[PDB]
């Protein structure tokens, strides 16, 4: 999560990510 | 002509930035016309005397 | 003023009509039936089959 | 034995009482702003300290009724500029210290209502020290918690449909902070400028708990209502109806991982680890 | 070439109604030279305090 | 914290954090 | 971490410009 | 984390041509 | 993380004026 | 790791790191 003068400059890719394999 | 009579109250904006926008700003404009015989000078008084 | 009538029914009711997720109607044939008898334009007391205005 | 903390009329003593040997109180003193040269031609770096410093006090403690527990809660949400006072029973300390909420934390003030204990609420506070006279503001924004004399279950409405949540294994804990809140560095003097600001604070309510019958009509009244709907600008009423004294908020689950069902071998019945309800806009 | 301000340095001005004086306003120091028209761009404008 | 060509673009911000709420 | 383009030149245009207004224009 | 700025001045350059584009040249 | 626009811009220019340059003006 | 529109921005400096001091 990253700000320039408040304002996010991440992209709203809507990706889903979802918990990694146990092991 | 036109008001947007929803608005924006305290608790519906989330961001704002708010500039004043003066790096631009010049206080006497000179003007040639007339094939470049004739001049007018266009003079912001307060600016001048403000700074 | 006020009077409740209490086994009165209406018909047909969901979600897109005035109602709550869980107060839809059931799609039951008497109610199928009935609302097939409407062929006026407005509001209006249905007829008996006589013509005779029913809610007398 | 108590640590009193108090903003003018409000006021409100914390036991430092803890078991055996666990940590009651937690003073933390940082350089923030110093800058260590990361390069230079020297084995050691050149350094300059310019700024102020860093105190953060964290406060474990026990509190033996639920009125005082929301007090709490309220005394640490609440936007004033009428400075917070922590008063620390111990000899390396001042009289008074002047505080912020963590600087920077969604998780200021924790609470846990845990399961088999009455009349004892488990307290962790996390305070950053401030200059008494650099309280700067505007805004006054008065932190109520809705509070009702009910024993009803809580419950969970969402799109006229309500769940009540299995009494049984049940846990609350209640997260409150202030994040949006600017602590920042001054000059030539030891403790940082606390910038109030009547702005989005951080309330949370985590639920735990075991779901023994009616199972799949409890959790899918749940997951179809609150889950596989979309809310809009609503979202879900939770209502604690009388519960530690708690009515009701407006609520929504928010992020990745907010509710999780858990099946484990050999158990004829659910775990629900957490249930996460972030409190929504309600206050007028 | 007006007989009274040819030659003359300029400092002020102001909107008039005949003898009164509706508005006035200072001027960045200019001599109006010989052959030099001098105009006006002056601005009134009504609004509220909100 | 991060860099292009050896300089900081990270902004120094003078703004605390500090930790949170044990639990 | 992916980063929106049109974001970030929209965030800096503030500052690109900035070297060429402190000379004029 | 070290960014390359050749990487991000050629990425964004179409973001950075494009309210020119909007307003003609 | 809080990214200072002002450097972001400063540090990029010398490949922002790149591709110009390499083009004459 | 970043990208901006699938291509990465962070520079492949050949630069090691290698895990520290066990304590
Ligand atoms: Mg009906």
């Amino acid at each position: 999560n990253a700000t320039i003068d408040g304002r996010q400059i991440s992209e709203s890719t809507g990706r889903y990510r979802s918990d990694p394999s146990r092991r | 002509t036109v008001h947007i009579d929803r608005g924006v109250d305290n608790t519906q904006w989330f961001r704002y930035d708010i500039p004043e926008l003066g790096k631009e700003a010049i206080n006497e404009v000179e003007v040639w016309f007339d094939d470049g015989e004739e001049s007018v000078i266009v003079d912001d008084g307060t600016d001048k005397l403000d700074l | 003023a006020d009077t409740t009538i209490i086994d009165a029914v209406v018909f047909p009711q969901d979600d897109g009509t005035g109602v709550s997720n869980g107060d839809e109607d059931y799609d039951s044939a008497g109610y199928l039936a009935s609302l097939a008898r409407y062929a006026g334009d407005g509001s209006y007391v249905g007829g008996d089959s006589t013509g005779s205005p029913t809610l007398q | 034995v108590d640590a009193t903390l108090s903003r003018g009329g409000t006021s409100v003593d914390i036991p430092l009482v803890e078991e055996g040997g666990e940590i009651l109180l937690s003073s933390t003193f940082g350089k923030p702003e110093v800058n260590v040269r990361k390069s230079g031609g020297s084995l050691n770096p050149r350094v300059i300290d310019s700024w102020s410093g860093l105190q953060t006090f964290q406060l474990v403690g026990k509190l033996y009724d639920y009125s005082t527990s929301h007090q709490l809660a309220d005394l640490v949400k609440t936007a004033s500029t009428t400075p917070l006072e922590l008063q620390i029973p111990q000899d390396a300390y001042p009289d008074t210290v002047t505080v912020a909420p963590a600087a920077g934390q969604a998780s200021a003030l924790t609470l846990e209502y845990p399961a088999g204990r009455k009349d004892l609420v488990d307290v962790s506070l996390s305070l950053t020290r401030v200059d008494p006279n650099s309280v700067r503001g505007v805004g006054d924004q008065q932190a109520t918690t809705p509070t009702t004399t009910g024993t009803g279950p809580v419950e969970v409405t969402a799109g006229g449909t309500t769940v009540q949540l299995p009494s049984s294994g049940l846990s609350v804990e209640r997260t409150v902070g202030r994040p949006n809140d600017a602590v920042r560095r001054v000059p030539r003097q030891a403790d940082p400028r606390y910038e109030v600001k009547a702005k989005v604070t951080n309330d949370v309510f985590t639920f735990s708990f075991e779901t023994l019958d009616n199972i799949p009509a409890t959790l899918n009244a749940l997951t179809d209502n609150v889950f596989r709907e979309q809310l809009g600008r609503d979202g879900v009423t939770l209502d604690f109806n009388g519960l530690l004294g708690l009515g009701s908020v407006k609520a929504i689950p928010v992020g990745s991982s907010p509710f999780r069902q858990v099946h484990q071998a050999g158990r004829g019945w659910v775990t629900v680890p957490t249930l996460e309800f972030r409190r929504i806009y309600s206050n007028e | 070439n007006t007989s009274g301000i040819v030659g003359q340095t300029v400092r002020e001005a102001g909107l008039k109604s005949g003898s009164t004086l509706l508005t006035r306003h200072i001027l960045a120091e200019f001599l109006l030279d010989t052959d030099q028209r001098l105009a006006s761009s002056e601005s009134t404008r009504f609004t509220s305090d909100n």
